[PDB]
């Protein structure tokens, strides 16, 4: 349900990284590991919240009205 | 909320009897019934503004008390009655004898 | 539905004063100033300043508790040395410092590149 | 407490003489005579017949008629009305005692089966319990089974040496078998006939005063001849409320159903014998009234259920009120659903003393404390009175001289507030404050302890934690309860014990 | 005993046999809400 | 499949360890009392001793077990036909007047329909329920001279999980039998008026549909009963809290 | 448990002491309908009914001999008669109901 | 004489809404701000199916149908359900049930709505009294209560075609429509 | 738990009829003590007779559980010792699926029925995403 | 954090950290006696409640934006005129989220009121 705009416990701005981080797994072909790390998401706290966040909003748009 | 049984039971080990009788009366049951001085039933007709009471079948007009309990007793012993059982109420521990 | 007003935490209300003046009764010359709308930030920076001065037997602060914003300072001095003078100067040399840490940093920043 | 003056002296209750009701005595109290069991409609007309409960008893509709009482839907300690029975009754209560009442007591007569003659009775008439006496009694006189009239001091006593009948309980009945006729009359069956009401009347009628004395029966407050019910009493409109879910029909109770199955078994009994009375065709309605007398008072015995298919099945019969748990004595009389408590979610504080209670604010504000208006208070009150009840330090409700109740939160009395001496004001509960706090299940004199309140934000209620261990508690999601004191001796007696 | 298992024969017995009740028990002037022979209860104060 | 009669048979085995002559008899449905094997046996066709020790005891030089049954057969040695031993019954609940013959009916209809059901309800099997009874009484006394364990009652395979398919199938029994019944009251009345087939059907709409949802609905597995405590909350509202819930 | 029920458990119970003294033959099951006042019959939905409060069943016919019907039988969300059962995903996303 | 009123007493408005309140209770007066007993009276909290009866015909008591496994009825249910089925004989009992049960079965099997289905058959209850020209037959009078029945919806009709259904669509049906013409002009 | 699931029932009778033609000596003519060393069968609770050689008749019945010519669901149990064969075609048995371990391989020990080369075929159904679950039961 | 409560960080709490929606949904239906949804006004009865109605459009239920809180009434409805309307749970409060008008088989009018609120970890919420 949506890239969460900040990460809880840094405050490090991570909505503006999901679309970035997709790509790089997908087109580029990297591991989920290094692919945080390209974008700038180094500590584990700022990690969580990309590597954990599930993409549910990309299913509730599939319902027609 | 249940002031139940087991919360009575810690006020009495306490030895806390007006508390007790704070909270099984003046907070929730509370209720003034009127008795026959003879016949230890709520028989008596309260008639507040004549001064009238009687109490019919026993002929009492004067020998009236006025007691507290709680509403839930009046209809226990109300239920009794219901059932042919008289709980006679008397206002004196000198027993008759 | 109980929580305070976040404001609460640095916007003093109505008859609350950032401070509040009384005498400690145990020892001579000692006081015991509340700071309202103050957390330790200011309570620990002021509690170590006022730990340089000689002339500052005691010093010590407290949240009281953590709901409130709020902490009581006691201090006290040598005969003759009122608190609330060390307290000033406390401050000022506070203040004197953080203006230099100010400059020194900004000197510094510019020398950088990127 | 919040009803009306009375010339009737107040006091207290010092004794409780339990007994029986006489069929004369009923009729002396009553006031109604209810011959329709119908409730209300008179042609639709809504009122009350004179029927069930009317005729002089309770109302509904909010109307302040009752017996010239007046007083209304409150302050109205119902009153009992009156129902004839056609053949008289026994009671579900007593059939066990009825039993041991006739097997102890030979029929016809009515006398007891030994006197002082016998040694064994001399030690059981010695005996000064209605339990042992009644009991030994029993015991000693169930193998005979003949009525002597001569024993060895022989001695004469009693003449009628009538064969004893044999008692089994069959459903609401008794039935009893002889053994006569010495091997000529007849051939060799004996004589199984079904005892009546009428015939148990006779015989409890007729036994006198020593003979109740030895029975655990008082002659003034419980004859044995009241067991069986004649008369029965009915309860009022207060025992059996009304009142529905949607607001265009009845809504009825219960035991106001089965008194009118009550009447119905009556009416069409009272029809038989005064039109057409085919014989022994009769008794198939007496033992329906019978069953209906009785079901009315327990409907778990060894006969059969109830009704209705919907409604609350099956029914409740004063016994299943009575009975312990979730029922009058149990969950009513000495266990109390109270005012002025509170509940939540418990929390550790640390910076708590051991006595004090985190009292959340809105909590605070909820529960309340009548205080009186005294010159060593006055200007705390009044301030109090003028924050109202929506800031903590604040009040709801004054009370006064008469019984008056100024709502705060509602307009109350007029601009800037004149606190008199000796009125009330129901405060918030304030810092300081005795209160009981406690935690379930209270299996101590340490689950129930008064503490210092002290008013915090958030909504939970915060202890110290050494005060852990005396509740058993710990912050899981455990509730705890909150009791306000509302006298000044109750407090005195939270603070001090 | 009314309070404990046996409540509605319990009741019934006594009527049958007419018991005085003393009213001297805690339990029992639980159900008449006055106070009891307790603690504060088992002296009476006087003027 | 087809009803779903349950009428429990029990094989007792009277007196204990050293006790004197220890019989074995046996609990029948509607019967108010017990009857010895042999003569449920000889009932059954199978009269003579040593046959019917054959149906129990699976050889000869098992003396042991031959042993215990002498007593048996000292019970039933008062019966030796398969008239009198449909007549021991002396029918049972259902006495007094009638003599025999009524009685010698009741009994082979309760040896056919109502004792040891499953098998075959039909009328020429009694071979086969009275070796199934010998069996019955083979276990009994292998536990008895202590060769075999007690019948272990937590053992998982030897319960069932009825699901959605089986409750609704009793209910759907229950309602459609309540519907066959009214079907037969409609069908009377109607003393002539020659055609009466559109006054009847149409019924099972109603009485099918309210019971199917009745029961879905409330929880109480019967319809207007609830004296069955299958009431116990079978169908409740599903969980939704979490997907895992 | 439930498709047992509804082919052959169901057919099954059909045919026991039904002949009378009128037989009854195969029994069909169609897929949840709706009768409703001041219409005609509806193809019920697993969304539509739960929104309105109504028994998510179907009709219930039997082949009376001397075609006929008898009840409704409330499906079990995804057994053979179910609609939910064939539907795809982008179907069920259609109907309302969660993949 | 009955007289209730709630009036404040100190200011008599004579008279005004006092409130209901929320938690307090006791409708004090927004007047005279004082108070008037203490309620204690929860409407909402009617008696559910878990004793309450919604009766449309007199009064519904009931009697035996005993079916509770504590002790087998067998011999007594026997002798409960006879000695009630014989008291259902002494002042009339059937007419207003056998009317009621039938007309449960007319209308279950034509599938007609309860909520109006059974509005149209508590005017039958007041057609089948009162004595206005009934010439009544029965079946005539059902066929009012079977259209007003479905007049809840067109549930079954499209009452016409339950009229062609059956027996009597003529001069009987014209003695019905009459009576429920002279019914609903009744005040 | 996760893998159990529960028997729905099958028709007895062809297997009631398939075991009086494969020895089954129908309980009618049955010798305790002519034949001692044979095997008494069940099915649902029912003695349906006797049955010498009982180990050809209960290899002859697994495979064809295994072939899918009996329901895989039914139940069938030899205790050896206590010469009793049970076979249950109930419903409402709780059950669960295991790997097979059959021995039959030539090339060493004793081995599960399952391979490598039935998992890559497995895998391969998964990647689609014709080699199903009941494949590996059929 | 003694004896199994815990401290939480309450900057991540305002990050959104552990935040949920709780939607509750109330619900109501309807000789010549017909229930009608509208927006009461005495008449002559007088049985109604403390709450609101004032957010309740003619039809007698509440729009969806509309806030709600304490006792105020979310569904009008009346029967000459006795009240009988849903309000909002004593305790609850929120916003309507939607709002449902449909027909139960028998023709009857059906309404399905949704009601939408936010609550974040508070000091005693269980985790
Ligand atoms: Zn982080
Ligand atoms: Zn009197
Ligand atoms: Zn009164
Ligand atoms: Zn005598
Ligand atoms: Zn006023």
């Amino acid at each position: 349900m949506i890239v969460p705009v900040r990460c809880f416990s840094c405050g490090k701005v991570v909505g503006d990284k999901w679309e970035s981080y997709l790509n790089l797994l997908q087109e580029d072909e990297l591991d989920e590991g290094t692919a945080l790390s390209r974008l700038g998401l180094k500590r584990y706290c700022c990690r969580r919240m990309i590597l954990t966040h599930v993409d549910l909003i990309e299913k509730f748009l599939r319902y027609n009205p | 909320l249940r002031f139940g049984e087991m919360e009575r039971d810690c006020m009495i080990a306490h030895g806390a009897a007006s508390f007790l009788k704070e909270r099984l009366m003046e907070a929730s049951d509370a209720f003034r019934v009127h008795i026959c001085g003879i016949c230890g039933l709520m028989t008596v007709i309260a008639k507040l503004n004549h001064n009238q009471f009687e109490c019919k079948g026993c002929d009492n007009k004067i020998d009236i008390y006025q007691i507290h309990i709680p509403y839930a007793a009046k209809l226990l012993f109300q239920e009794l009655m219901a059932m042919n059982i008289t709980p006679r109420l008397y206002t004196d521990r000198s027993r008759d004898f | 539905m109980n929580a305070p007003d976040r404001f609460e935490l640095f916007l003093l209300g109505e008859g609350e004063s950032k401070l509040k003046i009384d005498p400690d009764t145990k020892a001579p010359n000692a006081v015991v100033i509340t700071f309202e709308k103050e957390d330790h930030t200011l309570g620990n920076l002021i509690r170590a300043e006022l730990l340089n001065d000689r002339k500052v037997l005691f010093a010590a602060y407290k949240v009281e508790h953590p709901f409130f914003a709020r902490f009581k300072l006691r201090i006290q001095t040598t005969e003759g040395y009122d608190p609330k003078d060390a307290l000033k100067n406390a401050c000022n040399s506070i203040i004197n410092k953080l203006g230099a840490l100010k400059t020194n940093f900004e000197t510094e920043w510019n020398l950088q590149t990127l | 407490v919040g009803q009306q003056y009375s010339s009737a002296p107040l006091r207290t209750v010092k004794e409780v003489q339990f007994g029986l009701f006489s069929p004369e005595e009923v009729r002396a109290i009553s006031v109604a005579k209810i011959r329709f069991p119908e409730t209300m409609d008179e042609t639709q007309t809504r009122a009350k017949i004179g029927g069930l409960n009317d005729p002089r008893l309770g109302s509904i509709d909010r109307n302040l008629k009752c017996q010239t009482c007046q007083e209304g839907m409150n302050e109205c300690p119902g009153h009992f009305g009156h129902i004839d029975l056609a053949k008289p009754v026994f009671h579900v209560g007593f059939i066990a005692k009825i039993k041991k009442v006739c097997e102890c007591v030979c029929m016809h007569c009515g006398k007891l089966l030994l006197d002082e003659h016998n040694e064994l009775m001399r030690q059981a008439l010695a005996i000064k319990d209605s339990k042992k006496r009644f009991a030994a009694i029993w015991t000693l006189c169930k193998t005979k089974m003949v009525c002597e009239t001569d024993v060895p001091s022989l001695v004469s006593r009693g003449g009628c040496g009538n064969t004893q009948p044999t008692i089994r309980k069959d459903g609401l009945k008794l039935v009893g078998s002889w053994k006569k006729d010495r091997a000529t009359g007849d051939a060799d069956e004996p004589e199984l006939r079904v005892l009546s009401t009428e015939e148990i009347l006779n015989i409890f009628k007729h036994i006198s005063v020593k003979d109740f004395t030895s029975l655990g029966f008082n002659e003034v407050f419980s004859r044995p001849e009241w067991m069986i019910l004649t008369c029965l009493p009915v309860p009022p409109p207060p025992v059996r409320p009304s009142i529905s879910f949607n607001e265009s029909q009845r809504g009825e109770d219960d035991l106001t159903f089965k008194l009118a199955d009550i009447l119905k078994a009556n009416i069409s009994l009272e029809t038989l014998e005064h039109n057409g009375a085919p014989h022994h065709a009769i008794e198939e309605a007496e033992s329906l009234l019978q069953f209906h007398v009785a079901t009315y008072m327990d409907n778990d015995i060894a006969g059969q259920p109830q009704a209705l298919q919907k409604s609350g099945r099956p029914v409740k019969s004063i016994r299943a009120r009575l009975k312990g748990k979730e029922g009058r004595i149990r969950g009513n009389l000495m266990g109390k659903r109270v005012d002025f408590s509170a509940r939540t979610v418990i929390s550790g504080d640390p910076n708590l003393e051991l006595d004090q209670v985190g009292v959340p604010k809105s909590i605070a504000k909820t529960l309340t404390y009548p205080e009186v208006v005294t010159p060593y208070n006055i200007d705390r009150l009044t301030q109090l009175v003028r924050n109202g009840p929506n800031e903590h330090p604040g009040a709801k409700y004054v009370i006064r001289d008469s019984g008056d109740r100024i709502d705060l939160r509602y307009s109350k009395r007029a601009g800037d507030i004149q606190l008199q001496y000796g009125w009330k004001v129901e405060r918030h509960i304030m810092d300081n404050d005795p209160v009981l706090f406690n935690r379930q299940p209270s299996l101590h004199k340490m689950s129930m302890m008064a503490h210092r309140v002290k008013v915090i934000p958030y909504s939970t209620f915060r202890l110290n934690l050494s005060v852990t261990s005396p509740y058993n508690a710990d912050f899981d999601g455990d509730e705890m309860n909150l009791h306000v004191p509302q006298s000044e001796e109750t407090r005195a007696e939270l603070s001090q014990l | 005993r009314c309070s404990f298992e046996e409540t509605v024969e319990i009741l019934f017995e006594a009527g049958a046999s007419a018991e005085l009740d003393d009213c001297r028990g805690v339990s029992e002037n639980v159900i008449l809400g006055q106070m009891a022979p307790i603690g504060t209860g088992a002296f009476d104060v006087m003027i | 499949k087809g009803s779903r009669f349950i009428s429990t048979l029990q094989v007792k085995l009277y007196g204990r360890e050293g006790s004197s002559a220890r019989t074995i008899k046996a609990t029948l449905p509607y019967i108010k009392q017990d009857i010895p094997i042999v003569i449920i046996f000889r009932a059954l066709g199978i009269i003579p001793d040593g046959e019917i020790l054959e149906h129990i005891c699976y050889d000869v030089n098992d003396w042991q077990m031959l042993e215990m049954l002498k007593p048996c057969v000292e019970d039933g040695f008062v019966i030796q036909d398969r008239e009198t031993a449909l007549d021991f019954i002396g029918r049972r609940g259902t006495a007094l007047g009638i003599k025999k013959e009524k009685r010698i009916q009741y009994a082979k209809d309760i040896l056919q329909k109502e004792f040891l059901p499953h098998i075959t309800q039909l009328e020429g099997f009694e071979s086969r329920k009275a070796f199934f009874l010998g069996y019955m009484i083979n276990r009994l006394l292998l536990c008895a001279l202590d060769r075999k364990d007690q019948d272990d009652r937590d053992h998982f395979g030897k319960k069932r999980l009825d699901l959605a398919g089986p409750l609704l199938a009793q209910l759907f029994k229950t309602l459609f039998k309540k519907l066959t019944k009214d079907i037969f009251r409609y069908m009377q009345r109607t003393v002539e008026e020659a055609h009466d087939f559109n006054m009847k059907l149409a019924i099972n709409a109603k009485t099918i549909t309210s019971g199917l949802k009745y029961a879905l609905a409330t929880g109480n597995w019967g319809e207007q009963k609830k004296a069955m405590s299958s009431r116990a909350g079978v169908s409740q509202v599903l969980n939704r809290y979490t997907y895992s819930s | 448990s439930f498709n047992q029920f509804v082919d052959y458990t169901l057919q099954d119970i059909i045919c026991e002491d039904s002949t009378l003294i009128i037989s009854f033959g195969k029994i069909y099951v169609t897929k949840p309908m709706v009768n409703e006042s001041d219409g005609v019959t509806h193809a019920l939905y697993p969304q539509e009914a739960r929104l309105r409060n109504l028994t998510y069943s179907s009709g219930l016919f039997v082949d009376v001999k001397k075609k006929v019907f008898i009840g409704r039988l409330p499906i079990m969300l995804r057994s053979k008669n179910c609609y939910l059962s064939e539907a795809t995903e982008s179907d069920l996303y259609k109907l309302k109901e969660c993949p | 004489n009955l007289n209730i009123v709630l009036t404040c007493p100190e200011c008599k408005v004579y008279p005004p809404k006092i409130v209901e309140r929320f938690s307090e209770g006791d409708v004090v007066c927004a007047l005279c701000g004082l108070v008037l007993s203490d309620k204690l009276v929860d409407t909402r909290s009617e008696w559910r199916t878990f004793e309450a009866s919604n009766p449309l015909l007199d009064g519904n008591n009931l009697s035996t149908r005993i079916g509770k496994g504590e002790t087998t009825d067998m011999r007594f249910t026997k002798e409960l359900n006879k000695a009630q089925g014989k008291n259902v004989m002494d002042k009339k009992d059937n007419e207003v049930q056998a009317a009621f049960a039938k007309i449960t079965m007319l209308c279950d099997a034509a599938e007609l709505p309860k909520i109006v289905k059974d509005c149209a058959k508590e005017a039958y209850k007041l057609c089948h009294d009162e004595k206005t020209l009934k010439g009544k037959s029965m079946e005539s009078i059902m066929a009012a209560s079977i259209l007003i029945g479905c007049r809840r919806a067109e549930v079954a009709r499209t009452f016409k075609e339950i009229q062609s259904l059956i027996h009597v669509k003529t001069k009987e049906f014209g003695k019905t429509l009459n009576i429920m013409k002279n019914i609903l002009r009744g005040k | 738990s996760l893998m159990s699931c529960i028997s729905v029932g099958t028709d007895p009778m062809p297997i009631i009829t398939f075991l009086s033609e494969w020895g089954m000596e129908p309980l009618e003519d049955y010798v305790p003590h002519q034949s001692p060393d044979a095997t008494r069968v069940f099915v649902n609770g029912v003695w349906h007779g006797v049955h010498r050689n009982p180990a050809r008749l209960m290899e002859t019945l697994r495979t064809l559980r295994r072939k899918g010519d009996i329901n895989p669901e039914v139940s069938m149990i030899r205790d050896i010792r206590e010469k009793e064969l049970k076979i249950f075609t109930d419903a409402g048995r709780v059950y669960r699926p295991l790997f097979i371990v059959e021995d039959d391989e030539s090339l060493g020990h004793k081995e599960l029925k399952v391979r490598k080369g039935h998992i890559a075929k497995l895998m391969a159904t998964e990647y689609q995403d014709e080699y199903t679950w009941s494949s590996l039961l059929n | 954090n003694q004896e199994d409560s815990m401290i939480m960080n309450q900057s991540s709490i305002d990050r959104g950290l552990f935040r949920s929606l709780f939607f509750r949904s109330y619900m109501d239906q309807e000789m010549s006696i017909t229930e009608t949804f509208e927006k009461p006004q005495r008449t002559n009865t007088l049985r109604m409640k403390h709450g609101t109605y004032d957010k309740l459009d003619d039809d007698g239920l509440i729009a969806p934006g509309v806030r709600v809180s304490g006792e105020d009434v979310i569904i009008g409805k009346t029967t000459s005129k006795r009240d009988a309307s849903t309000p909002l749970r004593s305790t609850e409060n929120g916003i309507v989220d939607q709002v449902l008008v449909t027909t139960n088989q028998d023709g009857l009018k059906f309404v399905k009121v949704r009601v939408r609120t936010t609550k974040i970890p508070q000091i005693g919420d269980k985790f």
